[PDB]
């Protein structure tokens, strides 16, 4: 289930610190939402262990390595060595992982939150040997405040119209809070909500009571699958996604007629994957 | 005839976590327990010159030695190369105790696990050593 | 997600040996399909660890205990102590668990298969520290060959009519291979299949209600759920329509139909699943 997955790894002891890699050096650093903090998990069925390969774009063959006989950790050229393999032991109920050396499982990864780096340690009951492993997309998008633009015009955004009118349309970015949305991932459902930042409880919603109409509505409801969405990356892009609805995944968030004028309706529509169903989720500048 | 930094003879063995807890066997494990004034808390320490290492036997069972087993525990057993110990002296009476031999191609040492400095009922284990600063690997040898 | 689940624990190093407990003694023993090898996992969320409590019907308050500082594992009275809590570490490679003591997480359970008991080890790569934890129902039913009798009539059973004939009816117990079913569980589908022992690859399963046998077909998988305060009686519901329950059209006499019918609490939809004598 975890083989070949690209993930972020962050510290249970400090969830704002992430495994960070550059030029053979591994350190702990704030969220970057980029490849410096991404790792590919590579499973070997015989060892029953994983390599943890950096997604560095310059040095393409670097993997998390234990610098035996020291307690230091680095990234080195992958040679399939036993000190390049790790046991991913999931602490159930704690949603966290202890990461032990395959070469020597007496030793596990330890977060030095003051030095901001990693070492190997014997075990204990502290959060310093516990790590959070997460799909990099979820990691990047969860609790991210963004604007959403169609790729047919990146100068325009998806907005709630104002605090009292909850309809959703396409407009020129004006930096207003009605044009920002905070994404939150729900683990019980494996799907996301888009909270408009001009309200406390407003979430992007398919009005399945009115065909294809899309509006913001309160989250005060018990459970409505229409409120929740799957966000899927389009290949080769950093920030481009298709957004499908949980209730019915054949329904994709869609810009009416691929029209790019102010006022144009944002609605759901059968997934065809054309340019009008592709969305840029970005930082606000 | 003293050959080294730690004279031959009988010792009590303590963890730096407690001045009142003393190394002795309980079943096949080693642990630190309340003062007994009994021979099973007394340890004969003998230098082996050919090796530059130490053998440590219990006074109550003088042919048993501090050794280690295949499950990570320190043990009491017959003479074997697992009974050789390389101390490193870090303070008055304070030592780190390494197995003479590299284990899993690392230095391994006596290690006592603690819980906010409490070691009651813990077995003494053999775990990896990296430096002289691991509080869990520091032990006192007191002459008496 | 595992708090309060009742599970069996078996050895990756020997998958025929299960954690067994009687009168404070814990051992490794062959499959019993009973309370002696059943354990309740009790999560303390503040310690991020688990008590493992025996389902012994005679002494109800016993939990897996490390007799620190010794090498010995037993069951003692729950006093909520540190040597009675365990970290359950799922090794994502293997779908096995390492079970580490909360009192000393450097130490983990080690199956001594020769002596048929538990001891302790520091972490290593051996299968002797790996364990398979499974919901007890799954553990008992998976790869179990059984006869399936309705609560109405025990001496009768569900069967495939003949090797040539894939239909399914009710008939008296005659020990025929057409009257016996090997239950196999599929982890991906989280559901069960019933192989008939007359065929190699024939399983219990478009013509409305009727139930037959054949070589996706989500309808051919099923969910067995037990009924409270019984040993071996269960309900069986269909995967493609969980609304459906295994039904005895009548009952009770020979040849009576066995069909699909919407779930009810009635005694014609309760089935005893047993070992064939
Ligand atoms: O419900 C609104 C839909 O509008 C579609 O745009 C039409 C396509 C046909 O699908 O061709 C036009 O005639 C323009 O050439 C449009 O009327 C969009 O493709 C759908 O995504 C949807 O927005
Ligand atoms: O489709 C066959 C069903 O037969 C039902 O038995 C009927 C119940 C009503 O549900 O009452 C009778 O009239 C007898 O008093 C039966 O005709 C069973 O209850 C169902 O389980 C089902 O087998």
């Amino acid at each position: 289930s975890l083989n070949d997955k690209i993930v972020t790894i962050s510290c249970k002891a400090d969830t704002n610190l992430f495994f960070y890699q550059v030029a053979g050096n591994v350190s702990l650093f704030q969220q970057t939402r980029n490849y410096l903090e991404r790792w590919r998990l590579i499973y070997d069925s015989n060892k029953a262990a994983y390599k943890i390969k950096s997604m560095d774009i310059h040095n393409t063959n670097l993997v998390l390595t234990w610098n035996a006989p020291t307690h230091n950790i680095s990234t080195q050229q992958d040679s399939n060595a036993d000190n390049q393999y790790w046991l991913l032991l999931k602490d159930i109920g704690n949603n966290s992982f202890i990461i032990a050396s395959y070469k020597n499982p007496n030793l596990v990864l330890y977060a030095d939150t003051v030095a901001r780096n990693l070492k190997l340690s014997t075990l204990n009951n502290s959060n310093y040997i516990k790590f959070i492993i997460e799909d990099y997309i979820i990691s990047d998008l969860n609790n991210f405040t963004c604007k959403i633009s169609p790729i047919l015009d990146l100068n325009k955004v998806v907005q709630q119209v104002d605090v009292t009118n909850l309809n959703v349309n396409l407009y020129t970015w004006d930096y207003g809070r009605n044009q920002k949305w905070t994404i939150r991932y729900n683990e019980e459902k494996a799907a996301y909500q888009f909270f408009n930042t001009i309200l406390s409880n407003g979430v992007l919603t398919w009005i399945f009571s009115n065909g294809n109409t899309v509006r913001v509505s309160s989250s005060n409801d018990q459970n409505n699958d229409a409120q929740y969405w799957l966000i899927n990356p389009v290949s080769d892009t950093d920030e481009t996604y298709t957004i499908t609805n949980l209730r019915d995944t054949t329904k994709a968030l869609d810009l009416y007629g691929g029209q790019t004028a102010n006022g144009t309706a944002i609605q759901v529509f059968n997934y065809h994957g054309d340019d009008n169903q592709k969305w840029n989720i970005r930082n606000p500048p | 005839v003293e050959r080294t930094f730690l004279p031959n003879g009988n010792y009590n063995i303590k963890s730096i976590f407690s001045g009142s807890l003393y190394l002795n066997p309980v079943s096949k494990s080693l642990t630190f327990s309340n003062e007994s004034s009994a021979n099973n808390q007394k340890w004969n320490v003998e230098y082996m010159a050919e090796n530059r290492c130490f053998k440590i036997s219990n006074v109550a069972e003088p042919n048993k030695y501090l050794s280690y087993d295949n499950f990570g525990f320190i043990s009491l057993d017959s003479l074997s190369n697992r009974c050789y110990w390389f101390p490193i002296k870090i303070a008055v009476n304070t030592y780190i105790m390494l197995s003479l031999n590299k284990v899993n191609e690392l230095d391994y040492a006596w290690d006592i696990y603690d819980t906010n400095e409490n070691i009651l009922s813990q077995p003494l284990l053999l775990l990896p050593n990296f430096d002289i600063y691991n509080s869990n690997q520091m032990f006192k040898l007191e002459k008496i």
